[PDB]
């Protein structure tokens, strides 16, 4: 699994939200940004990686950073179809 | 033998052989000794770095460590 | 919110939830994956769309079941079928034991849109050039990781570059006395706090002796 | 003769280039699918997580993993930064050092090395 | 006194007094070697140039036996040869012990023992 | 959950990164890890040592080369192959005979110098150097059972105080410290390593050199010159005397720093903290950079003067040995150089610590501070060099193939000529105040042209573009304008997404990627340019100035022999060159499809195959690969392999075609 971080600079565009392909990033309230909302991750562990997030921040460096581990594959980061893991 | 190359063809540059043996049969077995022998103690060696150093040795191992006197010196004479 | 009641796909063989699709390739591996992703959705109008494992297919005009491999196919048929004004559709993961896990709609309500009681998860406070060096973690928690530092650790490891560049003013640790210490173990004093009060007067003697020797050249 | 030599070639060259490299893939294939296979590089084996208790035992590496540690008397680092901080406290600010340095150590990363949970 | 001295940090270390030290009673003039006590030999202790300070003593004491051992064969060896022993076989009239070696190496007995020799001290090196 | 296929090239490409270990939790660990794998690779040096000196022994003629070395050939090894023809005669063998192997390493005129005669000695010198490796992993041994023995005298150890802990930081004192291991290297290991060396020239080499002497005395230590006259190579009494003065030199030396006592000699740490310096020096991999900053101009220098001065008996005698030598240790130079680089960036990585944002105290702080002004004067230099180098060439291209070879634009060599002037002028001063004159130096001073002009012109061009792409990727690995968080991640990674422009090649790891061809390319131009002039230095100074004549002149016509070498005519000596040639040529192209054709295709094609393996009727009820799952390679093993492949076909294309044209 691969380690997505949602930092401060968050202006809440949802844009993040919207471009992941698995549902990992999701929008909560929050009181550091005139949006009054700020992106979390809860469910890295469906992070393939595609680094669409980091594509759609608009933040000056982004406010979503997604850290790559591939010595950390799991079944879902690398997106098996053919193969199951469980 | 058949040679390949201009400068080997036209300076006559040969390759003597040697009608002897070399080495007989028991200079290369007493070296094969020795050969087994680096063989053995790099594979203890290999699985000694493979499992590593063993911290917890101190709870089961006997004796009660040592500290050679110079290596007391040289811990307190800086880094 | 209360998760249905989905059926393994190779036990709900011909249902009417089915959506009229072509059938291809790429659909789920069988005989070699036995975890498989479904998502459900009531149309309005049966609307031709296309299945994210090739092919195209025909929605119900009542309710609809999809199964595929990957939770990927899923959320993009989510997407697809959320671009025809069409929500109130779930994914769920099936275990190969049968358990059915309610994914996507986590609480109900769609991750972009934002819903009271959720907390942010892997959130960091401060700007993304904030993070503590690598070099600073090592054989630490964080041996590879300082992304992952807590700020409190974060800031201390700041407030520790900020101390180790006033070369001048700064403190030697005192050479440890090995070969008149360490004695066994059992042979200890107790008194913890009184050990305290030991340091206290120790360092005192050690910075006191270097600055005498100090005022000797200087 | 110069040959003679040849005798111990018929059997090493065969020997180290054939059924040594055999044995080896064979072997390797075979230790590829133990629990403890590349248990230095691969996360999660039960052999590092042996190995890193081990460590912790050892009283020098007890609080080894610790970014904090060194801190001599943190009673009285602690005591220092409270004072400090209620001389600069803005206003009537209701936050004290105990619980910030507390809010301030607990984050929230759930998927952070929760590959220690097999082995 | 047999520690080096008495404190807590090697920067305010208070030397242990001169005539409290413990002292080689080979060397008068040297502190105790105490890595030797407990050794047998450890009563003279005599250790100058300080090759136990830095040799786990188990190697020197077996390097010790080891030559002490060989030599009270050699020195026995080389007195009967020379005072005139020459085994009860022929192939063994060596006239003078100083040649016997090369001798007796050309003749081909010397690489025999080299060989049984040899493998008692490999066997001896996985004991050390 | 488990592993996928790429699992062996993820644990492969990090097999020896002793910090990437997982059990590992402190420099104690890392440090004697390193220390041991020290001693095995010692062990495997002399291993290999005892491996030739064995093969020169048995399977070789040393006893008859040393009699005519001037045009007898030696012998590396026998040849056993059952491939070979089990009928007629291979022409590696003198009919009957059995198949031998002409050696190119140069170690027969190592041994002769060295004072060998007969087989007996290397066999002995062959059983020493095996006892010699034994020793050094019993040494191993002994090492880390005297660390796990300090380990367990820690459950005898405590300071009766809380400062206890900082028993902590001194385990390893013993590998990590510096001063005792400066003075100790410098002093023993060069200077006293050197007088024993001179020691053994005066007991054997030069004894078993000339007709008998007086008891090696001090007549011994002489100060001739160069290349004596009859073996061609230099004074073996000048050799002696050159160790004997570096090893005095360097055993004065190796007292400065505080080894032992805390009374004698300065800190290293001082040293530095009063200087230009005060670099972080418990860093591994700074120190393993700037020791390979070390050995390269040491093996640089080692090529340059093997050939222009040539040190052993009857070695420029030898056609091949001459090139080969050269190409080798410019190459393993060529290497070290880029290790030092891309240590420098795992460093700057992993082990240095920055102030705040302006405190500009670290050499490193100020040479990151004005970073962008370093990599825009380094590209400005380059793109000069480039620019007015392939211009001039193309002009004389141009010109010469319109049939003007006096429209060429030649810049006569001034500045060389200027310095190899000054040089034989005071060697020519030197000689001539000899009753003993006379002398020869060889290739120390070559003739220089504008051809040499524009080699040298393109070789600095080489040498610039390498060190531009390393020193961008080491000053940028920390962080760039495109990428500002390029410390939080690996020293090596994919990319950072196809957004924000794209990222593909932005690691530094990547940066050592791109630097490795442009090393191959600068170290092929130095080859090119040795062998050329090697092979024909009146050609090379007339028809080098334009590069038709480095590609007809030198490639296309020197490359006849190798080609001939086995065809629908016969075989020659050469047939392993040209079959080598084809099979290096294979590999270099090997890696292009590693490099160009990147992953997701191939992840697309590995998931239709599997999908056929699980569709077939056996292999389906078998295999359903939950096991160990085939998955294409990712990207940075990907472009590492291609790196690999593209490295091994331009490396080993090249002795073939030595080969082939000295010999
Ligand atoms: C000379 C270089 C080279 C070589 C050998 C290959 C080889 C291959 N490419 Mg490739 N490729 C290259 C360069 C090269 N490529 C370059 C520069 C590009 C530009 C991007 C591509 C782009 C490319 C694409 C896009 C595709 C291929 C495909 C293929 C495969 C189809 C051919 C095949 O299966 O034959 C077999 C392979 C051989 C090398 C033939 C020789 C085999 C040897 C001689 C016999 C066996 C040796 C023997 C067992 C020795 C044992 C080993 C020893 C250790 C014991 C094959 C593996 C296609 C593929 O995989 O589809 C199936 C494909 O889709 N390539
Ligand atoms: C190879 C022979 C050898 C070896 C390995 C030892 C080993 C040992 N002896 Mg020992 N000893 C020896 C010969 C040897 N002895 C002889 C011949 C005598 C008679 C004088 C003694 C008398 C003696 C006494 C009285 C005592 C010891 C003790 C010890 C122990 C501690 C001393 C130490 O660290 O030295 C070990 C290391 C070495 C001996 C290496 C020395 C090698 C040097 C470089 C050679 C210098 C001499 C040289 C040949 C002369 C130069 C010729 C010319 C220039 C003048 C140790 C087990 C002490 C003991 O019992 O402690 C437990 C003790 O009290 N020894
Ligand atoms: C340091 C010990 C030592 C050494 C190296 C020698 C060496 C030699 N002796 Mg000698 N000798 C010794 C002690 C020694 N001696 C002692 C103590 C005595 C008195 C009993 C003698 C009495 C003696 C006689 C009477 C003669 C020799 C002769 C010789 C020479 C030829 C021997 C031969 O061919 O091998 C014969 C032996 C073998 C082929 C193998 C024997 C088996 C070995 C020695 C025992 C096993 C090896 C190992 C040590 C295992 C024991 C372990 C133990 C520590 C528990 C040779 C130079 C001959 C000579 O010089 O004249 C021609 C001769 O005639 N020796
Ligand atoms: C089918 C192709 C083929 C194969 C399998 C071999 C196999 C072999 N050749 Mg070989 N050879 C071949 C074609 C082949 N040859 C051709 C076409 C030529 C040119 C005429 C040669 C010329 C040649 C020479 C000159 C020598 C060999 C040697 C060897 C042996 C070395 C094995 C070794 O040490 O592995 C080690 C493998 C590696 C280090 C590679 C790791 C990757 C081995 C039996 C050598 C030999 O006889 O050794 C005793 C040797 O000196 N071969
Ligand atoms: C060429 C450069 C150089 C410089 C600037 C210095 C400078 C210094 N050295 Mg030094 N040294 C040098 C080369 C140099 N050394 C070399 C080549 C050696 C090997 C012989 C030494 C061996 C050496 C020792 C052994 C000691 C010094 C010491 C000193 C300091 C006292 C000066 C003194 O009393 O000397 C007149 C001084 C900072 C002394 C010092 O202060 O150490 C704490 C000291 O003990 N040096
Ligand atoms: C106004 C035009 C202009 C000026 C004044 C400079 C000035 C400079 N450039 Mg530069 N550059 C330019 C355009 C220009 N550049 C363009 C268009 C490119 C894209 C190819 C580059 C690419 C480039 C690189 C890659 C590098 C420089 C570098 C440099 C510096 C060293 C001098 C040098 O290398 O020149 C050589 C210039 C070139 C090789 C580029 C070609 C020159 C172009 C074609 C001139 C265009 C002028 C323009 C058409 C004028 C139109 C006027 C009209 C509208 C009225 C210097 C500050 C170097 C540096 O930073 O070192 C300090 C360096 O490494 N430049
Ligand atoms: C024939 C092959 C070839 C050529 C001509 C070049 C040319 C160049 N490379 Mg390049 N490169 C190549 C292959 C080649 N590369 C390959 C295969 C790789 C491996 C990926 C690289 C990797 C590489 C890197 C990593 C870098 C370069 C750089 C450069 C420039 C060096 C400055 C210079 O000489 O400009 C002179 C320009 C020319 C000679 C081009 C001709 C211009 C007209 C025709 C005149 C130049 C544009 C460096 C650069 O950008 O320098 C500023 C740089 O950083 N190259
Ligand atoms: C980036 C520029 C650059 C670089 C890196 C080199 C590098 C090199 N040159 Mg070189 N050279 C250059 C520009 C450069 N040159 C120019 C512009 C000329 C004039 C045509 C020459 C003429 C020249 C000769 C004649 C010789 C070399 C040689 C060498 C080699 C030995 C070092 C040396 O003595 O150089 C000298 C150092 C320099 C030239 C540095 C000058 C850098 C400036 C900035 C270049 C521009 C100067 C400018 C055009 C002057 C205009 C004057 C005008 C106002 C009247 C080395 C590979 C020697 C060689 O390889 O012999 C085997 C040799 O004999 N060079
Ligand atoms: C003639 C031969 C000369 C040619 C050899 C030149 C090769 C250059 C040497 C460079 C090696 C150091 C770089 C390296 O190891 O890392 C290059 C990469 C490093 O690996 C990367 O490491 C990163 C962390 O730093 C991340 O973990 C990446 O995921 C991981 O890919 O290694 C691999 O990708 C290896 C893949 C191929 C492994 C083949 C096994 C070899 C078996 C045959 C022996
Ligand atoms: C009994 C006997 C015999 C037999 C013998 C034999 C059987 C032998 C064999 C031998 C052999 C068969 C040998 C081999 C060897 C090998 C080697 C010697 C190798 C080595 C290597 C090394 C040393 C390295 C290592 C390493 C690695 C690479 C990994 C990592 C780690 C290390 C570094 C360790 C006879 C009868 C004859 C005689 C009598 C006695
Ligand atoms: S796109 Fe970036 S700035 Fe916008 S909500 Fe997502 S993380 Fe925040
Ligand atoms: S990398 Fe892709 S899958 Fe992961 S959080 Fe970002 S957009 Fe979603």
């Amino acid at each position: 699994s691969h380690a997505v971080k949602i930092y401060d600079t968050c202006i809440g565009c949802t844009l993040c939200v919207r471009a992941c392909p698995t549902d990992v990033l999701e929008m909560v309230p929050a009181s550091i940004n005139a949006a009054k909302q700020v992106a979390s991750s809860p469910r890295v562990e469906d992070c393939v990686g595609c680094k669409r997030c980091e594509t759609a921040c608009p933040t000056d460096f982004l406010s979503i950073r997604v850290y790559l581990q591939d010595n950390e594959e799991t079944q879902y980061s690398l997106g098996l179809d053919l193969v199951d893991w469980s | 033998r058949v040679p390949g190359g201009k400068r080997t063809q036209e300076l006559g540059l040969v390759i003597p052989m040697a009608d002897e043996d070399g080495l007989t049969d028991g200079q290369v077995a007493g070296l094969f000794v020795i050969a087994l022998v680096v063989f053995i103690s790099a594979m203890d060696l290999a699985k000694t770095m493979y499992n590593g150093i063993n911290p917890a040795k101190f709870k089961t191992s006997k004796g009660k460590g040592y500290i050679s006197p110079l290596v007391k010196r040289y811990i307190e004479n800086g880094f | 919110v209360v998760a249905e009641a989905i059926p393994r796909p190779e036990d709900l063989l011909d249902s009417p939830k089915f959506p009229m699709f072509e059938g291809s390739t790429g659909g789920y591996m069988s005989r070699s994956t036995r975890e498989r992703h479904a998502i459900t959705w009531t149309a309005k109008g049966q609307a031709k769309f296309e299945m994210p494992t090739g092919g195209f297919a025909i929605m119900n005009q009542g309710e609809n079941l999809c199964y595929f491999r990957k939770k990927e196919q899923c959320i993009a048929l989510g997407k697809q079928l959320r671009k025809m004004k069409i929500e109130n559709y779930k994914i769920y993961r099936l275990k190969k034991d049968g358990t059915v896990i309610f994914m996507h709609p986590a609480d109900g309500v769609f991750p972009e849109k934002v819903n009271k009681g959720r907390v942010q998860v892997n959130g960091r406070p401060f700007t993304i050039r904030g993070n503590p060096q690598q070099s600073e973690l090592k054989f630490t928690k964080y041996q590879g990781k300082g992304y992952e530092a807590d700020p409190l650790t974060t800031m201390f490891v700041k407030a520790r570059v900020m101390a180790f560049a006033d070369v001048p003013n700064l403190f030697a640790l005192p050479q440890p006395n090995m070969d008149e210490l360490v004695p066994a173990e059992e042979v200890d004093k107790y008194t913890r706090q009184e050990y305290t009060t030991r340091m206290m007067e120790a360092l005192k003697r050690v910075q006191d002796d270097r600055a005498a020797k100090a005022a000797k050249s200087l | 003769k110069y040959g003679d030599q040849r005798k111990f070639a018929a059997v090493l060259v065969p020997l180290t280039t054939l059924v040594f490299p055999a044995v080896a893939m064979g072997m390797f294939v075979l230790y590829s699918f133990q629990e403890d296979a590349f248990w230095r590089i691969v996360p999660g084996t039960k052999r590092a997580r042996e190995l890193d208790e081990a460590w912790r035992e050892h009283p020098l590496f007890a609080n080894s993993k610790d970014p904090l540690d060194g801190l001599i008397n943190p009673d009285d680092y602690e005591k220092g930064l409270e004072e400090a901080w209620e001389r600069a406290k803005p206003a009537g600010s209701t936050v004290t050092v105990k619980d910030k340095l507390k809010q301030l150590s607990k984050q929230n990363n759930p998927h952070w090395e929760s590959w220690r949970a097999m082995s | 006194x047999x520690x080096x001295x008495x404190x807590x940090x090697x920067x305010x270390x208070x030397x242990x007094x001169x005539x409290x030290v413990k002292m080689s009673p080979s060397v008068p003039y040297l502190p105790y070697p105490e890595r030797l006590e407990g050794w047998v030999g450890g009563e003279k202790g005599f250790d100058p140039l300080r090759t136990s300070d830095i040799i786990d003593v188990y190697w020197l004491r077996e390097a010790e036996l080891k030559h002490g051992r060989i030599c009270m064969l050699a020195t026995l060896g080389w007195i009967s040869v020379d005072a005139g022993w020459r085994f009860e076989a022929e192939m063994f009239q060596g006239v003078s012990v100083i040649n016997a070696h090369n001798k007796m190496v050309e003749m081909g007995v010397m690489q025999q023992m080299l060989s049984i020799v040899g493998v008692c001290e490999i066997f001896s090196l996985y004991l050390i | 959950g488990r592993c996928a296929s790429s699992r062996y090239l993820q644990v492969l490409g990090s097999i020896h990164d002793i910090e990437c270990g997982f059990g590992i939790d402190n420099t104690l660990s890392l440090n004697l890890q390193i220390f041991t794998a020290h001693w095995g690779h010692l062990t495997i040096i002399l291993i290999w040592v005892s491996s030739n000196l064995y093969h020169i022994a048995s399977n070789a003629n040393y006893s008859l080369w040393v009699k005519n070395p001037i045009p007898s050939m030696p012998i590396a090894h026998n040849i056993w192959d059952p491939h070979f023809t089990n009928s007629t005669s291979t022409p590696y063998s003198h009919t009957i005979i059995t198949t031998i192997l002409i050696a190119y390493s140069g170690i027969y005129n190592q041994l002769y110098t060295s004072g060998f005669n007969t087989i007996n000695q290397i066999y002995k010198t062959t059983f020493t150097f095996s006892c010699l490796a034994v020793i050094s992993i019993l040494l191993a041994k002994i090492h880390i059972n005297t660390h796990s023995e300090l380990l367990h005298k820690l459950a005898s150890h405590t300071s009766q105080i809380p400062s206890f802990f900082q028993l902590l930081y001194f385990l390893d004192v013993a590998i990590s410290s510096v001063n005792i291991r400066f003075n100790f290297h410098t002093g023993i290991l060069v200077g006293l390593f050197s007088i024993g060396y001179t020691g053994h020239l005066l007991d054997i080499t030069i004894p078993a050199s000339r007709a008998p002497l007086i008891h090696t005395s001090p007549s011994y230590l002489t100060f001739f010159g160069g290349l004596k006259s009859n073996t061609s190579s230099l004074y073996l009494t000048d050799i002696a005397h050159h160790h004997l003065a570096i090893g005095i030199i360097s055993i004065l030396t190796g007292h400065l720093y505080s080894s032992f006592r805390a009374a004698l000699g300065t800190y290293i740490r001082d040293i530095l903290y009063t200087s230009h310096l005060t670099h972080s020096i418990k860093s591994l991999h700074l120190a393993l950079s700037l020791i390979l900053a070390s050995c390269t101009p040491l093996t640089s220098t080692t090529a340059q003067h093997i050939y222009s001065l040539t040190p052993y008996f009857y070695l420029s005698y030898d056609h091949i040995y001459s090139t080969a030598l050269y190409v080798h240790h410019s190459y393993i130079t060529s290497f070290l150089a880029i290790a030092s680089h891309a240590h420098t960036a795992i460093t700057l990585v992993r082990d240095w610590v920055a102030p705040l944002e302006q405190e500009s105290s670290s050499k490193q702080i100020r040479i990151h501070t004005h970073k962008a002004a370093i990599i825009s004067h380094l590209s400005w230099v380059s793109l000069w060099l480039g620019f007015h180098t392939l211009a001039v060439y193309s002009h004389n291209d141009t010109c010469i193939a319109f049939n003007s070879p006096s429209k060429q634009i030649l810049i006569e060599a001034s500045n060389g000529q200027l310095i190899q002037q000054a040089s034989g002028k005071a060697l020519y001063g030197t000689i001539n105040s000899i009753n003993n004159y006379n002398k020869s130096f060889d290739s120390f001073i070559h003739p220089i042209s504008p051809g040499d002009l524009y080699v040298h012109h393109a070789i600095a061009l080489g040498l610039h573009i390498t060190v531009l792409i390393l020193l961008k990727g080491g000053l940028e690995a920390r962080g760039s304008k495109l990428m500002p968080d390029k410390m939080e991640h690996s020293f090596g990674f994919s990319c950072d997404g196809p957004g924000r422009g794209g990222t593909c090649d932005i690691s530094a790891w990547d940066s050592f990627y791109l630097a490795t061809f442009w090393m191959l390319n600068s170290n092929a131009w130095i080859s090119f340019y040795f062998h050329y002039k090697h092979l024909t230095p009146r050609q090379f100074s007339e028809s080098s100035t334009y590069l038709e004549s480095w590609f007809r002149d030198y490639l296309w016509f020197n490359s006849t022999p190798l080609i001939h070498g086995y065809s629908t005519l016969g075989a020659n000596d050469l047939s392993v060159q040209s079959w080598s040639f084809l099979l290096t040529h294979l590999a270099w192209a090997s890696g292009f499809m590693f490099l160009i054709s990147w992953r997701g295709y191939w992840q697309e094609l590995i998931d239709i195959i599997l999908y056929i393996h699980l569709k077939t009727p056996i292999l389906i009820n078998l295999w359903n690969g939950d096991i160990y799952t085939p998955l294409a390679l990712s990207i940075v093993q990907a472009r590492f392999i291609g790196l690999v492949h593209f490295s091994t076909g331009l490396i080993l294309t090249y002795p073939p075609f030595i080969i082939g044209a000295t010999s």
